[PDB]
Formats: C-alpha cells, structure tokens, sequence
C-alpha cells in the first residue's frame, strides 16, 4: 500500500515527463496486481487507479505498470515501465 | 534375458506414465522437469540466447578453458536454476551445431565439458539450495 | 557427480533428438517407439479401448491372464505394429493401476512385459534385423 | 491381373452406384500401382485405364482406387474405396 503509491507516483511523474504534462499526484483510490514468478523472470503488474490533478482540478485516471527483473540475463536492479495512463 | 528389452520397457512406461502427470522415479522426474525447462528457456530467451551461441563455435582445437570462460559470464551474478537451466541449453545447441558440421565425435567432448563445469562450479550451489529435488518441486508439471 | 553425468546425457539426447539427431543408436530406438506409441494411441483409439477393458489388472492378477490377453495381438502373427500395441498395452495398464492407487503393479507389469518379449518376440524381432531394422522403417532421422 | 480385374469391375460398379449411370465393364488396358505403408497400414493405390460401354458404345475411363489394409488388427479382408473416376 505504500509501495503501490510510489508507483502511482512513478506513473503520474513518468506520464508528465513523457507528455509534457503537470498533472499532480493526490492519492491511489485502488490497486490491482497479477504476477508471473518463475526461474526466469519476476513480473508484477500493477493496476493503479489515482486522483490526480490537472490545472488544479482532480480527476480519476487508471495506470498500468508493470515492473520485471530477468533472472538469467538481467542485473540486480529491476525494470518499472508504464503501460498505459488514461482519464 | 536381454537388457537391451528391459531398457526399453523401462524406458516406454516411464514416458507413458510422464504423459499423464506420473514418474517412474525421482531421476525420471528430475530429467522431465529439466527437458521441459530446456523447452521453455530456448521460447522465451531466443533472441539473447543467439547472442550466447554465437560466442563459441567448438572446432577439435577448442581446449575446455574457452567453454568454461563463456560459461563463466552466465554465472559471473551468481548462480540460480535458470543460468543452470540456460548452461544446459547451451551445451545442447553446441552438440546441435558440432553434428549440423559433421562433428558428431564432439558431443561426447561436450558432454565431458559440461560434466566437469556442473561438479566444479555448480554442484556446490545445487546442495546447499536443495538439490535438484528442490528444481522438480518448484519447476515440475507432476500429479 | 554420475547423476549429474546422467541429467547431461539425457538432456543433450533429448536435444539431439528434436532436431532428427540422436546420442546413439539405443536413443534412436527409445524416441521411435516413444512416437510409434502415441501414434498407435491416435489411430486406434476405439480398438485399444476393446483390448484395454479385457484386462483390469489386481494384485492377485497372474502373468498368465495377461499373457492370453496379449496372444490375441500376435494371433495372425509377428509384425512392428502389433509390437508397438504391446508397448502401449504395457503403457494403459502401468497408467490404469497408479489411478486406481495400485503403484504395486508397475514394476509387475514391466517384468511380465520383459518375460513376454523374451517368450514370445525377440526370436521374431532378431530375425527381422533387430530394433535397428525398427528404426530403419519408422524413426524421423536426419 | 484377376485381382486388378475385380478393381476395374468395383470402380465401375461404384461410378454407377454414386452417378446413378449404366457403364458396362469390358476390360482393364493398362495398370499402374504404388505402395504407401507405415509399420500400422498399407496403402496400394491403383490406376487404372479400362474399357467400359456407354450405350453400347465402347469409351476408355481412368479410375484411382484404393486398396487399405490394417496391419495391426485388419484380417486377410481388406478395403477399396473409388476416389476418381473419369472418361
């Protein structure tokens, strides 16, 4: 819960650096992970539906992130990556 | 009588009974969940896994010190099942590759190789992890 | 050590054999009566069934019962394909007997299979070229 | 040649049964055969050129018939099947 906020974090931050956007984070409103854990990879993915606001108005938008470390090829770090941000 | 039957009866029922989810052993076990990780590692890894195999074309001057330093990069973060299961693949496409030249005296050199990197640089890791009893339980498709 | 030398030679086999290659000769012959064996199953289904249902394997089961059984395969004679169904046969009761929680069985049925082939099939199979010859007429080999 | 005969006289046969015609069999001109096999099933494929009576009138036909047999459970009793036949 506080982990998934610093990814709705990431999302909102990720999608202004990538949109030229100032949306502000407020808060998550709820959070939906899957995951795929096997000898080869960790995979998390992570619905995240955050308020946050645009020109001082707070709206709704759903995220998806989804975060990945190679158990084979990789390094230690892990990989976050938005998928998808929308109203 | 014959031993050569009685391998391959051993071997039919073992496979018949691997098909529906049963092991004739826990060897037998370990071997399919190894064979299907094999599967599974050349799907899903093809690309960076050609970019492995293009590293060392194995000729009958190739000395084992040039296997164990390409081996060594899979293994320089440490070792888990699957650089192990990656090692293993490895070694079947160089024995792929040696019979596509011709070369087929060179699987049974590979084999040796590999034998010899596993109990050197593996072996150590595989015990004190479990075993590979612990690779069938996590890895297996078993009843 | 020679476990680990075993998971290599069975692992390069079966590499190997995906490609059309094989280890040796001995892995050439398991892989052609792996595959002549779910052929088998595909293509006779319905008759296997027929021949399966004859016999429901007990721990007071003796040889014989299976070996009459087994005499209906090989009534109009010896050939690779009712070989191939005795395998099979072996196979369908090995599976029946672990479903049932009778595990005692599998290590029965393998030895009435070795005491059947040495009874009944390897005269025929060493005069017909041996499971080389086998190999020859339904492997998939490069 | 009696067994090449009898194909002759069953592609006729069959041609008349699926075509509701009348053709009258006089004589098999030319055999040619092949052999599929797997160790479960034969396979012998036959064409055939034959002379057959169109209202009476004499006309050469090519007929491909096939003879199956189950190598496993069949018996010495095998099967034909017409799969082509025309003038």
């Amino acid at each position: 819960s506080l982990e998934i906020e610093e990814l709705a974090r990431f999302a909102v931050d990720e999608h202004n650096k990538k949109e030229n956007a100032l949306l502000e984070f407020v808060r998550v409103v709820k959070a939906k992970e899957q995951e795929r854990n096997s000898i080869f990879e960790e995979f998390t993915m992570y619905y995240l539906t955050l308020e946050a606001k645009d020109g001082g108005k707070k709206k709704l938008y759903e995220a998806k992130v989804w975060v990945k470390r190679d158990l084979v090829f990789g390094g230690p770090e892990n990989f976050k990556e938005l998928q998808e941000f929308k109203p | 009588m014959s031993q050569s039957n009685r391998e391959l009866v051993v071997d039919f029922l073992s496979y018949k009974l691997s098909q529906k989810g049963y092991s004739w052993s826990q060897m037998a076990a370990v071997k399919q969940a190894l064979r299907e990780a094999g599967d599974e590692f050349e799907l899903r890894y093809r690309r960076a896994f050609s970019d492995l195999t293009s590293q060392l074309h194995i000729t009958p001057g190739t000395a084992y010190q040039s296997f164990e330093q390409v081996v060594n990069e899979l293994f320089r973060d440490g070792v888990n099942w699957g650089r192990i299961v990656a090692f293993f693949s490895f070694g079947g496409a160089l024995c792929v590759e040696s019979v596509d030249k011709e070369m087929q005296v060179l699987v049974s050199r590979i084999a040796a190789w590999m034998a010899t990197y596993l109990n050197d640089h593996l072996e150590p890791w595989i015990q004190e992890n479990g075993g590979w009893d612990t690779f069938v339980e996590l890895y297996g498709n078993n009843a």
